[PDB]
């Protein structure tokens, strides 16, 4: 049969009008058509012409290749909050939803101040984890995060939390923070030097991740906040994507090679995907339903400091 | 569940723009739209809301404290309000009860404030009552003192921090002085009148320069000199920037704040490091958004600390910015911390800038840099015309977790919800986009509601209904997909087992919903009465009675596919008639009410309640169902001013209203208004205010803080000292000692932090004036023996220098030539004659006193040497102060070589100020100390009454020894012992043969004064360091 | 030159005793200053009434003809002040500032220059050396 490349409406959003306007309402293409899409695409636009151009040869250590928005399901990440056989990517959608950002942190230890606030919720005073910061990173619920100066944020917190609930996490301590994506599965290169910007494979969040996460058979990037712009304890887990990310063509390379190399496709190896894919949804159900006494919204307020997770009184 | 009597506050009024005040006691006081409502900063919540007016408040101001405090006179919260009706109250917000009304003519009050100077009398209050009055008034016996009046139209009035005799009026002519103000006796004359070359915004005094006030203007800031009468600085904005609002001052360093139309503020600090003065921008904020309907009135600014600023807004929305320092004139640290050289550079402002200085002059050199932080926002209810419901009754199957909660309507599509025991705000959830028309609880933590769009030509209604769950806000549209073009619905009902709806409309049958199922149930055919009104049954199978526009009564019951309480039947009519129709009597009992036609009307929840609440037009009414009798009314306009939009019950006993100005009210059964008070109020976080303490307990924790080293150990709770008073005083204590923040809780518990510090920190918490000024000065004064926003408490050097900066600044600006004459006095004065002797010689050849004035530089150049030939110079300036002419013959002798003397003439004939002024300027350290020692004596007179002067004089001489024996006389022991202990640590004075009598006394004294208060072993610790004159006292408090 | 010096103190002070108002005390007291009569002069100009206008411009006079008995230090704005007097307009006053100082022979020259030749023969007669009256004698002369 074939395979197919699931993708959001970011990606059309972002002579090509005759099939952009199609895409809008059908996003039906077929093999036929994709024919004349690459002669058309002859940075968004550029990451797409790597990635249309390796699923079609070799992949077999011979089907053909549609385009909708089958044997393979391969996502892009990031997969926008908005919407969303084997599968190369999340599995339930709580995955790619801000419940995982916490689950990560409650496995892993470290990760930036963290604030979920329920719908409805009036805040009167600034919390004091927040005071310090001088940019915030703000998630609605559904839509994308953003980052806003700290000097005024009271006003636009009140105003956004009648229609959603917001997430708070500190961005910088001085400014505007540093962000470096890791290609994972980790190969056995990096696991072998010391800390540098370069090798940053033997971070102990990441050693921890390794081992309850499976990061061996799925792609995707993890990414690090740096508040304090090397030492270990400057850089904290942010997030945790799957699927083939596209959004700079330098990833896109790396995540593609490292899925034609390790073989993340080829039905001996996929054969592990089922068992992983049936272990992660189960404990992420469970620890969504244990905080909780499409994605369920929340009921209660959590509040990360110190590596604990707990319920902020107020 | 307690559920306490209170109000709720919404938007403001345009009435109310400048009704707005941040006093000493740390507490934040506006005006609502007939209210007073006081909120604090750090907590930032509402704490006491008070009502007494019948018309809008325009004026609110705080009491001053500068007097000491003791028993008789200990620490309370004092307000005043002015209504436009003419009516000053004096508030005391602890119980919530007026003290004093004031009334003369009706007419709105213009302007109120306090006096400054209260040394002899406490009690005093000064306000414009239009067109031309002004009234001193008295704040304890509501007493005229004296009535003054006027040719002009006074808008507001200034006092000078300086010169309690020196007053300002602003007027919209030009600007009036008046130097004879005295509580005694009125004004002479109308004093002098001076012409602007209208659209003056504020008038006010700048406590950091002496005889300096700034004028506010739309796009300029104008600074002017007293004795000149002549502009030095001008402020001004670019050409593209918003134009100024209001202007604060500040004191303790030459800053202004500033407040544009926009909303930004902006703080400018004078210059001080690389002619005219000139103030840079430091810090500054966002503005807000603009529109029609919402706009910034005013700000207000903490005279404590001086480290925040407070904005008020027209929706009722309070936003409190915080200044924070870390490490384009540079600025600099100051070097002094607390007083004397861990630390806390955001304790206060003056501790995260250094001193001014004077730019263009030759250790230790940080930068520091100043923004801008909002970390509180208080909100309140939306614009009027609310629908408000309340959560089913108390039960004893929902005891276990029920809460009183209440919903509010708006009419923006909003839902609020009040928890109605903290009167604190639950949740805010935006559903419609429309006016909600009414609200139907179907659980304790879900309810429906519901909203109409505005009609089309034909006439159809698209309609919205959602349901709403309170833990997690989920909204699901009820009745589905039914389209744009459909019948409205103005009414819903929910039965008494949450189990059968109804929904009615305007022509289209009635339905039936199903709340758990969230299914249609049944449909009327069309062959239907009309529906006008429907009620369930209170008492699977529930019973519902509609009545129709033909009068019909039907009596339907559903099985699967207007008042009603009990056995009683209650309905009502466009005249007024509610009848009383009864299940088991059969009799119909109409009363004619004779009012206007009945709105709603609902029985009160509880079992064996027979009693109802009757809404009207105009007023509510009580029945009672058992016996046709009458418990209480309001109307609108013989017992209440405002309307009543909407009526619900709250409890058993307990009614809640809901007023046109925005405010719900919970009253009693009597439905009268009753006085709120702060010591039954329940409150979530703890907030720090000694004022609301007894007064036995207030001095008590003063103490307790000051003598920190209590048996070695370093603690914050009163279980480690022996304190015998009753529990529920001491359990007070401890709250307050907990609401203390961290920094300052760090700071008390540091053994290397000092008394003197501790002394000042205890002051800047109680916010107390007199106790933080004397500490002030008397700490630097200490530490430099052991080794200008004061006047004459500085030093020699750094006196000078500013004023040879001052006058170079008038010689600049010289405009005519009488100025010219005022600058060459003022030169010669100080000594520069060097460059008076050209300005002297720049006479025109045509003005009649050039003879004298060519003769006079004559003189200066060879009057220079002082020999023998001197004598004859001092008897004819002697000669020339006999004849009246004073300030022309002191000139001539602080010219030749005698500058004491010519002080202690200007002393004799009232010059006081001016002879301190020239002995300060010129003289050595050694014949100035004798000259301010007379000025001392005649500031302890019991015709001037300004002691507090005088105590701060002698601690810039450095007489110790004189400053304790008169703090000891004026009966001060809790500062007396203060003072001698700080000293001897010091090394003023040693504990000697002639000394010691006094050292004992103020301990024996001090020890008495804490055995009275309760306080037990401070009182032995301080006996036992008594001595001799503490055994009487050992003996009968052991 | 001493004999015509006694007869002019004899006028003087057969007009000093016989003085009536206020409008001869000034011309009494100028006479004084030019006739060299200073240490007398300082108990005549202080004796003028609180109440008059001239007061403050007398008693500043008594004052520095008290002081000026010096001829050393700051001499040289007193020579211009007198100088600028004289071009003003007001003779009699610098003239009598110049006299008073340091200096008659500059007083001469100016006095002759506006015209006023008598007075200024007399002021020679009165003042100065025999060695310099000698040139002025002689300028008087070719002018006549």
């Amino acid at each position: 049969k074939r395979i197919a490349f699931l993708f959001d409406s970011t990606l059309t959003a972002f002579n090509l009008k005759s099939h952009a306007v199609t895409m809008f309402e059908v996003g039906k293409l077929s093999d036929e058509s994709l024919d004349s899409f690459l002669i058309e695409l002859e940075d968004h636009a550029l990451t797409l012409r790597n990635t249309i151009l390796f699923l079609r040869h070799n992949k077999d250590l011979g089907f053909p290749l549609d385009l909708l928005r089958y044997t393979l399901l391969v996502s892009m990440a990031p997969l926008t909050n908005e919407i969303r056989p084997q599968h190369i990517g999340p599995a339930i959608p709580e995955v790619s939803s801000v419940w995982f950002k916490l689950y990560i942190y409650h496995v892993t230890g470290q990760g930036p101040p963290s604030l979920l606030l329920s719908k409805g919720t009036r805040l009167r005073k600034l919390p004091d984890i927040f005071q310090s910061y001088d940019r915030l990173l703000i998630t609605s619920w559904g839509h994308d995060p953003g980052v806003v100066p700290t000097s005024n944020v009271l006003t636009m917190l009140n105003d956004a939390l009648t229609h959603s609930a917001v997430l708070i996490q500190g961005h910088g301590l001085h400014g505007i923070g540093e962000t470096v994506h890791v290609p994972f599965p980790f190969d056995e290169t990096e696991l072998q030097g010391e800390f540098t910007r370069v090798n940053m494979g033997v971070h102990k969040a990441l050693q921890i991740l390794r081992n309850r996460v499976d990061l061996q058979h799925l792609c995707g990037y993890v990414t690090m906040l740096n508040a304090s712009s090397t030492t270990e304890a400057d850089w904290v887990p942010l997030e945790l994507c799957f699927g083939i990310p596209l959004f700079s063509s330098e990833l896109n390379r790396k995540v593609c090679r490292k899925i034609a190399a390790h073989g993340l496709c080829r039905k001996e190896s996929l054969q592990n995907l089922l068992h992983s894919s049936r272990k992660l949804s189960l404990q992420v159900l469970n620890f969504v339903h244990s905080f909780q006494e499409g994605v369920p919204l929340p009921a209660k307020n959590l509040i990360f400091k110190d590596g604990v997770l707990s319920e902020w009184s107020g | 569940f307690k559920v306490s009597a209170r109000t709720l506050t919404g938007a403001l009024n345009a009435h109310n723009k400048a009704a707005v005040d941040w006093g000493w006691q740390g507490l934040i006081a506006y005006g609502c739209h007939s209210l007073v409502v006081v909120i604090d900063s750090i907590t930032a919540q509402t704490l006491q809301v008070l009502e007494k007016h019948k018309a809008d408040v325009v004026k609110v101001k705080w009491a001053r404290e500068n007097y000491h405090h003791n028993i008789g006179s200990p620490y309370c919260l004092r307000l005043a309000s002015a209504d436009v009706n003419g009516k000053i109250i004096v508030w005391d917000v602890a119980a919530g009860v007026a003290q004093c009304e004031i009334q003369e003519h009706a007419k709105p009050i213009q302007d109120v404030q306090w006096l400054w100077n209260q040394d002899a009398s406490r009690d005093l209050l000064l306000a414009i009552h239009p067109p031309n009055y002004i009234v001193l008034w008295n704040a304890d016996t509501g007493t005229k003192l004296w009535k003054k009046s006027y040719a002009d139209n006074i808008l507001s009035f200034s006092f000078d921090p300086f010169d309690p005799s020196h007053l300002t009026l602003l007027t919209s002519e030009g600007i009036v002085f008046i130097s004879d103000f005295s509580p005694s006796k009125p004004p002479s004359g109308p004093g002098k009148k001076v012409y602007i070359s209208n659209d003056c915004l504020q008038l006010a005094y700048l406590p950091s320069k002496r005889n300096h006030m700034l004028l506010l203007y739309p796009r300029e800031i104008l600074i002017l000199d007293l004795e000149v009468n002549q502009t030095v600085g001008v402020i001004a904005i670019e050409r593209t920037g918003v134009p100024f609002l209001q202007v604060i001052p500040c004191f303790q360093r030459d800053g202004l704040f500033c407040l544009h139309e926009n909303g930004c503020i902006t703080l400018r600090v004078r210059r001080s490091y690389n002619q005219e003065l000139t103030y840079d921008l430091r810090s500054q904020c966002d503005a807000i958004r603009v529109t029609k309907t919402v706009r910034p009135f005013s700000m207000v600014c903490c005279p404590v600390n001086e480290n925040a600023a407070a904005l008020v807004v027209s929706d009722g929305r309070v936003m409190i910015w915080e200044l924070k320092s870390a490490v384009v004139s540079p600025l600099y640290s100051p070097v002094s911390f607390c007083g004397i050289p861990n630390k806390l550079p955001d304790l206060s402002l003056d501790n995260m800038i250094g001193q001014s200085a004077i730019a263009g002059e030759e250790s230790i050199l940080r930068e520091v840099h100043l923004k801008f932080l909002l970390t509180g926002l208080l909100s309140g209810l939306p614009a009027p015309q609310f629908a408000i419901r309340m959560c089913p009754p108390l039960t004893t199957k929902n005891i276990k977790m029920y809460q009183p909660l209440l919903a509010v309507g708006t009419s923006n599509g909003s839902v609020l919800v009040y928890h109605l025991t903290s009167g604190l705000l639950h949740k805010e959830l935006s559903i419609h986009s429309c006016e909600v028309k009414g609200i139907e609880w179907t659980s304790l933590t879900s309810f429906l509601s519901f909203a109409t769009s505005t009609p089309n030509n034909m006439g159809l209604v698209r309609n919205e209904l959602q349901l709403v769950d309170l833990p997690t806000g989920r909204s699901i549209a009820f009745r589905g997909e039914r389209g744009n073009d459909e019948s409205a619905i103005e009414m819903i009902k929910v039965s008494h087992l949450k189990q059968y709806l109804a929904v009615v409309f305007r022509d289209k049958p009635l339905e039936l919903w199903d709340v758990r199922t969230c299914t249609l149930l049944r449909e009327m055919s069309k062959n239907f009465p009309t529906i006008t009104a429907l009620e369930w049954s209170p008492s699977a199978r529930e019973h519902f009675v509609f009545t129709d526009i033909d009068g019909q009564v039907y009596h339907l019951t559903v099985e699967g596919n207007i008042a009603w309480k009990g056995d009683t039947l209650v309905l009502g009519d466009m005249d007024g008639n509610l009848n009383f129709w009864d299940l088991k009597g059969r009799v119909s009992r109409g009363i004619p009410t004779h009012r206007s036609w009945v709105r709603k009307i609902r029985f009160a929840p509880g079992k064996g309640n027979q009693k109802l609440i009757a809404m009207y037009n105009d007023g509510a009414e009580v029945w009672d169902t058992k016996e046709v009798q009458m418990v209480s009314s309001l109307r609108s306009g013989r017992n209440v001013t405002f309307r009543i939009l909407d009526v619900d019950w709250c409890t058993s006993d307990k009614v809640i209203l809901a007023s046109d100005d925005g405010c719900i009210r919970v009253l009693e059964m009597s439905m009268k208004s009753a006085c709120f008070r702060m010591d039954e109020q329940e409150l979530t976080e703890p907030v720090w205010c000694p004022y609301l303490l007894v007064p036995r307990a207030s001095l008590a924790l003063k103490a307790f803080l000051l003598h920190q080293p209590w048996n070695g150990q370093y603690s914050l709770d009163i279980s480690h000292v022996d304190y015998p008073e009753n529990e529920e005083i001491k359990n007070l204590l401890q709250e307050q000692l907990n609401s203390l923040s961290n920094d300052i809780k760090k700071l008390l518990l540091d053994p290397e932090f000092t008394l003197l510090q501790r002394c000042l920190l205890v002051s800047r918490l109680y916010g107390d004036e007199s106790e933080l000024h004397f500490w002030t000065v008397a700490a630097h004064y200490l530490h430099s023996l052991s080794q200008i926003c004061y006047d004459v408490l500085c030093e020699n050097a750094y006196f000078q220098k500013f004023q040879l900066e001052r006058v170079n600044l008038q010689e600049v600006k010289r405009s005519t030539y009488d100025h010219t004459r005022k600058c060459t006095d003022q030169l010669l004065l100080l000594g520069q004659t060097d460059r008076a002797v050209q300005l002297l010689l720049e006479t025109s050849a045509d003005n009649q006193h050039y003879y004298c004035d060519s003769l006079k530089a004559c003189l200066v150049t060879t009057v220079t040497s002082s020999g023998p030939s001197q004598s004859t110079i001092k008897l004819v300036a002697t000669n020339m102060i006999a004849n009246g002419k004073l300030a022309e013959g002191v000139q001539l002798l602080c010219l030749i070589d005698k500058a004491a003397d010519a002080c202690r003439y200007l002393q004799t004939y009232g010059e006081w100020n001016r002879a301190a002024w020239l002995a300060k300027v010129r003289l050595n350290p050694e014949e100035c100390a004798d000259v301010l020692r007379r000025w001392v004596d005649h500031l302890c007179s019991p015709q001037v009454n300004q002691k507090s002067k005088a105590l701060l004089v002698l601690l810039s001489l450095g007489c110790f020894f004189s400053v304790a024996e008169t703090l000891h006389s004026m009966r001060y022991f809790d500062r007396a012992a203060l003072f001698v202990e700080a000293c001897l640590k010091y090394g003023a004075f040693e504990v000697t043969e002639d000394t010691e009598k006094l050292i004992t006394a103020i301990y024996a004294d001090y020890a008495r004064s804490l055995k009275n208060l309760g306080f037990k072993q401070g009182a032995v610790l301080f006996a036992s360091k008594a001595g001799a004159a503490g055994k009487d006292l050992l003996n009968e408090l052991e």
